[PDB]
């Protein structure tokens, strides 16, 4: 009734606190993530599934549990671009990077986890200036300026990621992140069964991804 | 009771390599595989040298060597 001011653009608040072990960084929250008010809502994203299959979460969690992550798991969330608009500017990435680095320099998590090569490639050029030649997934040779925060890169958790079609094809990076996290805090996990490597065939992976989809 | 590497090859072209102690039950490797692959242990069968792997076997008991490969089938 009286008053019609519902706007289309909506912002998904960051989930950041001091002393976090991990902060998941994305380019920009999706429309549903902003409207639902939670990070990485399904379907079409492998984040929450990967979090569980890697052993980073005790049980299978979902977007509704994002606010419990800092306290229970030492994990937080933030993005390069804060506002989510339905349906990519250079300036936005420029001003975005400055604000992002500023949040990191403020909260200083132990590890800055970049969700996707793209976000890191943008961040690397704007903050480190470097254009990154032959970028490799995993720990990077840079810390966030003015901090002890490490930079860790993993393939995009979005199902749209073509190089790694299935959640299973991304889990190994979450496992190694868990390892890094453990070593940093002095947590001595059991070395009885260690996952050394994961190798997959792209063609079969994308076909398999499709089949899983229709079902 | 040293460590050895074992690969687990599925029918989807993927190969997962694990490091495990010779006297550790393979049941632990099979569970880790199912968990990371997001598969249920009920609909999965592991085999080595054409023989089913029971829950109590260990690499030593099966005389497995470094870099041996385990076959896995999805009973779907």
């Amino acid at each position: 009734g009286v008053s019609e001011a519902e706007l289309l653009t909506k912002t998904l608040p960051d989930i950041l606190t001091f002393n976090l072990d991990i902060v998941i960084i994305g380019i920009n929250p999706g429309l549903m993530a902003a409207y639902k008010g939670h990070h990485y809502p399904g379907p079409g994203n492998h984040f929450w599934k990967c979090l569980f299959m890697s052993g980073l979460s005790e049980v299978q969690l979902n977007h509704m549990d994002d606010h419990t992550l800092p306290g229970k798991y030492g994990i937080g969330f933030t993005n390069m671009v804060e506002r989510t608009t339905p349906g990519l500017s250079s300036k936005e990435f420029r001003e975005g990077g400055r604000i992002l680095v500023q949040k990191l320099q403020k909260y200083q998590p132990r590890i800055a986890v970049f969700n996707g090569k793209c976000i890191y490639e943008i961040f690397s050029k704007e903050v480190f200036g470097v254009k990154v030649k032959n970028l490799e997934f995993g720990l990077q040779p840079h810390k966030i300026p003015d901090t002890e925060t490490l930079c860790y890169v993993m393939p995009s958790s979005s199902a749209r990621c073509a190089q790694f079609p299935r959640a299973q094809d991304k889990v190994h990076y979450y496992i190694k992140l868990k390892d890094l996290r453990d070593q940093l805090k002095g947590i001595e996990r059991n070395m009885d069964v260690q996952e050394v490597q994961y190798t997959f065939d792209l063609q079969l992976a994308q076909e398999d991804a499709k089949k899983m989809a229709v079902k | 009771n040293d460590h050895i590497n074992l690969k687990v090859a599925g029918q989807d072209g993927s190969v997962v390599q694990f490091k495990i102690k010779r006297h550790t039950p393979l049941s632990k490797l099979m569970k880790a595989y199912c968990e990371r692959q997001g598969l249920s242990m009920r609909q999965i069968r592991f085999r080595f040298d054409g023989q089913p792997i029971n829950e109590t076997d260990t690499p030593a008991q099966l005389e497995m060597e470094d870099e041996d490969t385990i076959d896995v089938f999805q009973q779907q």
